């Protein structure tokens, strides 16, 4: 064979990884948002 | 070919990751819900403790 083949295919098998990272935090964080936000609704509520 | 192996591998953990983190933003919208909930619940048990002992001292006044 030839390395360049397997060498640029590795610098896209990083970037399936990374991508994957990205979308595991970015979903957990809306839910942390979510329920902040929910028990600060709970409070406005319970004291009105 | 070698590569063929290689393909499978990320799209392996990419998907075990994305159901982790899905076990985790369902598992807060619930605590978070039924914790929402209780703070409601406590809540509604104030309101009575507050309005029992208060119509005994103004009925003992009068």
């Amino acid at each position: 064979g030839l390395i360049k083949s397997l060498a640029e295919k590795e610098k896209q098998l990083l970037e399936r990884l990374e991508a994957a990272k990205k979308e595991a935090e970015e979903r957990v964080k809306r839910a942390e948002a979510e329920a902040k936000a929910l028990l600060e609704e709970a409070e406005a509520k319970a004291k009105a | 070919k070698l590569e063929a192996i290689l393909s499978q591998e990320v799209e392996a953990e990419i998907q075990a990751l994305l159901q982790e983190a899905e076990a985790k933003a369902e598992a807060v919208k619930r605590e978070a819900e039924e914790k929402a909930k209780a703070l409601l619940q406590a809540r509604e048990r104030a309101l009575e403790a507050q309005y029992r002992a208060a119509l005994r001292r103004a009925e003992s006044a009068g």
